[PDB]
RNA sequence: CCAUCUAUAAUUUUGAAUAAAAAUUUUGCCGUUGCUAUGGC
């Protein structure tokens, strides 16, 4: 989960970085298979 | 006091874990400033990685020794376990196999002392010749 | 001989924590 | 008379229990029974139950002891603890924790459980999971006794420190929640033990502990402020270190999430009088090598004008000088140019320290000497375009 | 190295006093013998 409670804008965004960066690799690979 | 000793133990342990080099828990102001500035570069030069290595090896050797006590102890009991089941005919399937391996192990060694078959062919041929003359018994 | 004699001479943590608690 | 007699009895007990042949050694006889598949399980249960009474009995005598007889019981105790393996020892001891009604015996029993795992490895992972759950369940019951609460926290700290990552996540998360709640405990002993667990728990969990971050850093900063006020606290030194180690641990594990509160971290480091300067300087070297320099330079200006400039504290001023110089020798050229207006704004404040400084001339001259060298170093590694307006 | 500036030490004010504070300026080791001197390695 991305925790937003009691955390500033930056800290939430770092949570988004770690999730989004990891999901990007699998997301790109799935796109290649579909194409 | 136990609170005191236990307080020092927990803090001291993590000092080693996180800051290997720093010591553990147990004048002109200008001079004080210089000392702190000097203390940085020499602390910055400390080889903390080696200090971590030395602790790791020391913990490893003892832990290595304690298993070597653990296994060495259990074969003694395991062989002791085998003894009474064999005497009482309580051998398991595994028990009957380890002993069977010992039959192969012990027998396999004795073949070397038993020697190979070919030399027996020449040795036996010599054997009867030396026997017949000495024993005689033709008469 | 005395000179030779001079030449001859020339050539558990759980326990502690347990005990400490008893002092308390 | 009777004292001499009991001395001889515990000697007599010591001789039999001493591990001086399969038949003679009690230890070997126990494991054989365990190794036998045909041995009745009920017989095994008797051995477990018999040991617990034996272990409780020896602990009772040691608790209620006489120096030599005190020592003899420990040789007896040492022999007893090795009778049975770690697997059955935990099984035969954990139930006795709740059964025992004496706070001393419980206090003793927790210590030995930790010692059994001091020399264990990966084979105990299922066992320690059982131990952690029991320790977690007993702590609400043992909140009344500070010593028992302190020790159970610390045994968990040892077990989380050692192969903690391999432990199941639910126990790790449960431990962090439990330690966090007791940071507010009035007893300084519970605070320091609570703080230690969070460090190891946060170390194991890493980013996954970010959910508890609002419950860790802000209370810890408030705790430090209270720490300064109660200078009569005997555990002020350990507590202040306990707060510092907490920040140091998360400065390596969550640098990015701490940068917002980095100023309060620096406040703790600057004004932690009790802690030795070596610890305080060492944690500074962690901040520089783990946290973005640009955010650091911005904060140094704010903290200087707020507190250090008016602190009139030699250690705080000197250690601030340590932070500032370290950053410039590590800040990149691109980062150097970007943060120029802030540094120069700080640099002007540094020249004007003499006006408000209460120290003598020699210190201020020495402080200025450091300021000039750093100022020269930072103006180097820059280009004309950025510097011409600032000049 | 010299000066200067600190540090250490001494006289002085408030002060029962602590306290601050202006101000100024014989052995490496082992004994014996006094309250100082010399025996052993």
């Amino acid at each position: 989960e991305i925790t937003v409670d009691g955390l500033d804008a930056n800290q939430v965004w770092w949570q988004v970085k770690l999730v989004l960066d990891s999901i990007d690799g699998d997301l790109i690979q799935g796109i290649q298979e579909l194409k | 006091q136990t609170s005191k000793y236990q307080a020092t133990s927990v803090v001291n342990g993590l000092l080693s874990n996180l800051l290997p080099g720093v010591p553990k828990i147990r004048g002109s102001k200008a001079q004080l400033i210089d000392r702190n500035l000097k203390k940085r570069v020499q602390l910055q030069n400390r080889d903390v990685h080696k200090i971590k290595k030395k602790c790791k090896l020391v913990k490893k050797k003892k832990v290595k020794k304690h298993k070597l006590d653990k296994e060495q102890l259990e074969q003694l009991a395991k062989h002791q376990v085998l003894k009474k089941h064999q005497h009482e005919g309580t051998l398991t399937d595994h028990e009957r196999k380890y002993l069977n391996k010992l039959i192969k192990r012990n027998s396999q060694n004795l073949r070397s002392w038993d020697l190979e078959e070919e030399v027996r062919d020449e040795l036996e041929d010599i054997q009867q010749s030396i026997l017949k003359d000495t024993v005689s018994t033709a008469n | 001989k005395k000179q030779v004699e001079q030449r001859l001479e020339f050539y558990l943590a759980i326990q502690e924590a347990m005990e400490l608690y008893n002092k308390d | 008379e009777f004292l001499t007699f009991m001395n001889n009895t515990f000697e007599f007990i010591n001789k039999i229990t001493e591990e001086t042949d399969v038949r003679r050694n009690l230890r070997l006889k126990v494991y054989s029974v365990l190794l036998d598949e045909t041995s009745d399980k009920k017989l095994i249960r008797n051995i477990r139950e018999e040991f617990g009474t034996l272990l409780e009995g020896v602990l009772f005598f040691i608790n209620s002891v006489t120096t030599e007889i005190k020592e003899i019981l420990f040789k007896v105790l040492g022999n007893v603890l090795q009778i049975l393996p770690v697997d059955e020892f935990v099984n035969a001891v954990l139930p006795l924790l709740s059964t025992s009604t004496n706070e001393d015996i419980r206090y003793h029993l927790t210590l030995v459980i930790g010692s059994k795992f001091e020399l264990e490895g990966s084979e105990a992972i299922p066992i320690v999971n059982n131990v952690m759950k029991v320790l977690l369940d007993r702590m609400p019951l043992e909140s009344k006794s500070v010593v028992i609460s302190q020790v159970i926290l610390n045994t968990m700290t040892a077990l989380v420190s050692k192969y903690g990552k391999k432990l199941e996540g639910s126990i790790l998360t449960q431990a962090l929640t439990l330690a966090t709640e007791k940071v507010s405990s009035d007893m300084t002993e519970v605070k320091i033990s609570s703080l230690a667990l969070i460090t190891n728990c946060v170390q194991v969990l890493g980013v996954k502990s970010i959910a508890f971050y609002p419950k860790i850093v802000p209370p810890s900063i408030k705790l430090f402020d209270a720490s300064l006020a109660d200078s009569s606290n005997p555990l002020k030194e350990q507590l202040q270190v306990a707060i510092l180690l907490l920040f140091a641990g998360l400065i390596k594990r969550i640098p990015s999430f701490l940068m917002s509160n980095i100023l309060d971290v620096l406040h703790v480091i600057y004004f932690s009088r009790e802690v030795d300067s070596s610890i305080r300087l060492s944690v500074i070297s962690l901040i520089i090598e783990n946290i973005d320099l640009k955010e650091v330079l911005k904060v140094l200006f704010r903290i200087w004008s707020t507190e250090i400039a008016t602190s009139n504290d030699t250690v705080a001023v000197s250690l601030f000088l340590s932070t500032l110089e370290s950053t410039v020798e590590n800040i990149d050229k691109k980062s150097a140019t970007s943060q120029s207006p802030i540094f120069f704004k700080l640099l002007l404040s540094l020249f004007e320290f003499r006006s408000i400084s209460s120290f003598d001339n020699n210190t201020i001259s020495r402080i200025e000497a450091s300021v000039h060298e750093i100022s020269n170093s930072y103006v180097l590694k820059m280009n004309d375009k950025v510097f011409r307006p600032l000049f």
